[PDB]
RNA sequence: AUUA
């Protein structure tokens, strides 16, 4: 924790690593499992989400009035939602925040949906999607590390159908919890990266961040190759655990930019509109009421 | 009939019961207004800020609220000397309606 | 993955 990156909230995958064509190898971190020293009484996920938000503060996120944020995998074994509490602290006052999890939990969100994420429906679009979902069965490694389906299939469809143009995502992955189609969708944003929090530098965990959704492929990404590139980066670039950025919260709140919100048909999305989307200066979606629901399977 | 969750927790603590854990403590500047319940963390140098829902006995125990939940979606500031039991502090204390701080910890109403 |  003496390298200049130790004062940052975390480390983003460098561009040259994204341009390689590596074969998938076993992830082997020299500090695997080591614990970070956190400020007294601070939970790991408050520190982790604080560093994710500090990093998102450096990107061109669109931040309109009445911003809409949905948080998947917001519950925990503690029965509370530490990540949601940090999102609520970070987002401008008045931001609509919806969260969800397979298991019941108490939340600071405006609305909470309990059930498999595949049961969640919304006839509305979102400005920011955060996912911390992880399938416990991913720990049972009995074969080749292949692209995983489950909630990742739902997240890819949710991004393609419910993310507003100009919107952004942060989706948690790990060495074994990953999806090739999700990496491919990162090529549908103005910019993307794999971000590792400094407090969890000893984990293969990263947040795949898509910044400013364009709804069309800007670059063609092979998801198998890109995950192999991600693991290669992690295997050859040890990151020192660091909680340094957690001590300066003076510039933490996301700045309300009042980003313009417009409704436009796909036939009106010209290069001038794409430029505004790419700079975080425009959100394209309806501004109707937010309605959400969870499908309930009825059994006798 | 009505189950008095509040008295039951006060009695539990009096008999040496361990305080409710997992109240979500937030990272903040500790240069805030110091008010009791706020839309964002406002802890001063003598307080800790916690996510409201995690400090509400009714939310945590999955019980009906005695009324609407005034803590859910907000942040509660707890004196650092009492931060070991945020749920207990929110029950045993009251907020000065005018000032906005806890009675006996900055104000008196 | 929900550090210690
Ligand atoms: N298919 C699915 N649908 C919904 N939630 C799922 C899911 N698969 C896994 N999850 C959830 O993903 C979560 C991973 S732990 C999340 C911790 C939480 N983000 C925090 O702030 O502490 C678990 O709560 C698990 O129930
Ligand atoms: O609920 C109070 C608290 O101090 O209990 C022990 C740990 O669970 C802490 O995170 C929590 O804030
Ligand atoms: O706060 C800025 C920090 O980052 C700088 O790049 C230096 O590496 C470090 O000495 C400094 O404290
Ligand atoms: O050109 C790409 C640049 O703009 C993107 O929108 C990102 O926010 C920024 O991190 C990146 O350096
Ligand atoms: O919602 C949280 C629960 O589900 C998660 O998948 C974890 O495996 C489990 O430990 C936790 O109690
Ligand atoms: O525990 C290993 C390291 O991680 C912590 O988060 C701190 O940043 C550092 O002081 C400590 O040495
Ligand atoms: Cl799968
Ligand atoms: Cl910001
Ligand atoms: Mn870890
Ligand atoms: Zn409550």
């Amino acid at each position: 924790s003496n390298s200049s990156q130790a004062w940052q909230p975390g480390v983003a995958m460098p561009n040259l690593y994204k341009m390689q064509r590596m074969l998938l190898e076993k992830c082997d971190l020299q500090n695997y499992g080591d614990s970070a020293t956190l400020p007294k009484g601070i939970m790991m996920n408050v520190a982790k989400y604080t560093q994710l938000c500090q990093y998102l503060n450096t990107l061109t996120l669109a931040v309109p009035y009445n911003m809409r944020v949905i948080h998947f995998g917001a519950g925990s074994d503690k029965g509370v939602a530490p990540g949601t509490a940090v999102l609520r602290q970070w987002l401008p006052t008045g931001t609509l925040l919806v969260d969800s999890d397979l298991n019941d939990f108490v939340s600071d969100a405006d609305s909470t949906l309990i059930g498999d994420c595949a049961t969640v429906h919304t006839a509305n679009k979102w400005d920011l999607i955060i996912s911390d979902m992880y399938d416990p069965k991913t720990k049972n490694v009995t074969k080749e590390n292949d692209s995983k389906e489950g909630f990742f299939t739902y997240i890819c469809g949710f991004i393609q159908q419910k993310l507003a143009l100009g919107g952004s995502v942060a989706i948690k992955i790990t060495e074994h919890s990953w999806n090739a189609d999700l990496y491919k969708l990162m090529g549908h944003f103005a910019w993307w990266t794999a971000f590792v929090t400094n407090v969890n530098a000893s984990s293969s965990e990263a947040f795949l961040i898509g910044c400013n959704y364009l709804g069309k492929p800007r670059e063609q990404i092979d998801g198998y190759v890109m995950h192999a590139n991600y693991i290669f980066w992690r295997n050859t670039n040890p990151i020192q655990l660091s909680s340094y950025s957690l001590f300066d919260m003076s510039k933490f709140p996301l700045k309300l930019r009042g980003t313009a919100v417009m409704s436009l048909k796909e036939g009106q999305i010209n290069d001038m509109i794409l430029s505004l989307l790419s700079k975080g200066r425009l959100i394209i979606r309806e501004n109707n009421r937010v309605v959400i629901s969870s499908d309930v399977l009825v059994n006798n | 009939f009505a189950v008095d969750a509040a008295k039951a927790y006060k009695d539990y603590l009096a008999s040496g019961g361990q305080p409710i854990t997992n109240c979500v403590k937030m990272l903040c500047t500790h240069t805030g207004t110091g008010q009791a319940i706020t839309v964002t963390p406002e802890a001063n140098m003598d307080q800790e800020s916690f996510g409201g829902a995690s400090c509400c006995l009714y939310c945590r125990c999955h019980i009906d609220h005695p009324n609407f939940c005034d803590l859910k979606g907000k942040y509660v500031q707890i004196p650092t000397t009492c931060a070991n039991d945020p749920v207990g502090f929110t029950l045993k204390n009251t907020v000065c309606t005018v000032c906005g701080m806890w009675k006996g910890y900055g104000c008196s109403c």
